[PDB]
């Protein structure tokens, strides 16, 4: 199941960027509505995600 | 050591591997079908091929040496 989990990451990774946390405020660079973060298209946030998941870069919310 | 309270959480490791081993960017057919599920995303984008041969090149690196007119001159 371990292709299944490198899956999930990187959706989780993809929709982060695309979504975010919602809030205004951010303290993660590689999260949406962060000031320092730019809205990406469909593409471009496909490659951030690829990516962040190669570095296996920290998500705005809380691991369960 | 249980046994000892200044052994235990003191030098004390947990290590596991094995499944580590397995490794994603070893299998391109999977991380491809991952682009082309998500949403907005097509194997036909520029963008998708693009990070795909940067990656590629990052991965591998070529080999070819030219055999002459080594000096530009
Ligand atoms: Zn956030």
């Amino acid at each position: 199941m371990k292709r299944a989990a490198a899956k999930h990451l990187i959706e989780r990774y993809y929709h982060q960027l695309t979504e975010g946390c919602g809030n205004e405020a951010c303290t993660n660079e590689f999260c949406a509505s962060c000031p320092t973060f730019l809205r990406m298209d469909n593409n471009a946030a496909a490659i951030k995600a690829l990516e962040l998941y190669k570095i296996n870069a920290k998500l705005c919310d809380p691991h369960p | 050591s249980a046994d000892i309270d200044a052994s235990s959480a003191m030098d004390t490791s947990e290590p596991a591997k094995e499944e580590d081993d397995y490794d994603v960017m070893q299998d391109p057919e999977f991380l491809q079908s991952v682009l082309e599920n998500l949403p907005g995303v097509d194997p036909n984008n520029e963008a998708i091929r693009n990070a795909m041969g940067s990656l590629a090149s990052q991965a591998t690196k070529d080999g070819k040496k030219d055999k002459k007119e080594e000096d530009k001159k």
